[PDB]
């Protein structure tokens, strides 16, 4: 049972899932409205969104007295973010500007990837070594979509029996997608293309917000119970509350290197020969060069117009 | 506002 990292509006916390009766430890305090959270374990980084400060920030968790540092600003409603620990990129959703955007880990070279047919985008999860990204949208057309991490090949993978898809995660060992619906009160799973859908927790979840996974156990936050719940990822059995009395639980991850396992970066050692962004891609050679918003890629497929 | 991320 891993440590669980969760946002909590005023702070980010870590709790040991084998001992959630104990009080969590505060990783970063003095926050206004921390909502999304993720990490790059190998770099010693934790990132979060703040929906009042309209920003994504980061902290260096292996240093003593390291500051909070703003890396992306002007984000009207950054309701979801994911760290690409392989390609070294930062992806996020914005439910007010209706966008999915990427940048480098320091916030540089921002590129809007999607800006059409989004209403209430929320969760976002990455499979960097396959070059795919997955997100939810709880708006007027509720759905789960996937696309290349380079913005290619966008596809709706779930569009039925869905209404408030809030939580989304991947099982990297089994190659499965899991999601939690706060209106339909359930957690389901499917293959990565949306096929072979199955119920895991069939009902009775009051208001799940974010979902993560470690080994054979799912973990999620619930806005109505103010707690983290867990159950078996195959059967939904063994449903237990492991940590409760949380001020305002938000996004959550199993905080482990094993959830970001080592793989070769297809960009190699020279940024893919790309002048600006080298993004993961689902097709060979498994990266795609890219440029900041509004900037054209030249005919070589590598160099942004200078 | 139901399901929206508050404040
Ligand atoms: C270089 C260093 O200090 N690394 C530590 C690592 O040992 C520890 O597992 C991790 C989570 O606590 O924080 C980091
Ligand atoms: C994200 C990451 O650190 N991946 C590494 C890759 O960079 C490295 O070349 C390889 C060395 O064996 O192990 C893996
Ligand atoms: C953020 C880090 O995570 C792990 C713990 O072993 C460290 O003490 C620290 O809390
Ligand atoms: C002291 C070490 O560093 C940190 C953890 O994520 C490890 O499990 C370990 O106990
Ligand atoms: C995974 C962790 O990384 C760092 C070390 O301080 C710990 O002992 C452990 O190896
Ligand atoms: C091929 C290597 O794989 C991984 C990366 O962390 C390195 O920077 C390089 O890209």
């Amino acid at each position: 049972a891993p440590l669980l990292l969760y946002a909590n509006r005023r702070d980010l916390r870590l709790v040991d899932a084998t001992n959630g009766k104990e009080n969590a430890t505060i990783v970063v305090g003095g926050l206004e409205d921390a909502a999304a959270v993720d990490f790059v374990f190998s770099h010693g980084l934790i990132y979060w969104s703040d929906v009042s400060e309209e920003a994504i920030k980061r902290t260096e968790f292996n240093k003593t007295e390291s500051v909070q540092n703003v890396v992306v600003s002007g984000l009207l409603s950054p309701d979801g973010l994911a760290c690409d620990w392989l390609g070294e990129k930062l992806y996020w959703t914005d439910s007010e500007t209706n966008r999915i955007e990427v940048s480098n880990l320091d916030g540089s070279l921002r590129k809007v990837l999607f800006w059409q047919e989004l209403d209430q985008p929320r969760a976002i999860a990455l499979d960097p070594s396959s070059g795919f990204m997955y997100w939810t949208d709880w708006g007027e057309v509720p759905k789960i979509e996937r696309a290349g991490m380079d913005g290619s090949s966008r596809f709706i993978i779930i569009n039925s029996e869905i209404y408030w898809p809030n939580g989304l995660t991947l099982d990297y060992e089994e190659q499965k997608l899991y999601w939690a619906d706060a209106k339909l009160n359930f957690i389901h799973k499917s293959n990565l293309d949306g096929t072979n859908r199955q119920a895991v927790v069939k009902g009775s979840l009051p208001h799940p917000f974010a979902l993560t996974l470690f080994e054979d156990i799912l973990y999620w936050t619930d806005w109505s119970t103010h707690s983290i719940l867990a159950c078996n990822k195959y059967t939904g059995e063994g449903l237990r509350e492991i940590h409760s009395d949380i001020f305002s639980p938000m996004d959550i991850h199993a905080f482990s290197q094993q959830r970001q396992p080592n793989a070769t970066n297809p960009c190699g050692i020279d940024n893919g020969g790309c002048s600006h962004l080298c993004l993961m891609s689902p097709v060979k050679p498994f990266y795609q060069c890219a440029c900041p918003t509004g900037v054209k890629l030249l005919e070589n497929g590598k160099t942004c117009k200078d | 506002l139901p399901n929206a991320i508050g404040r």
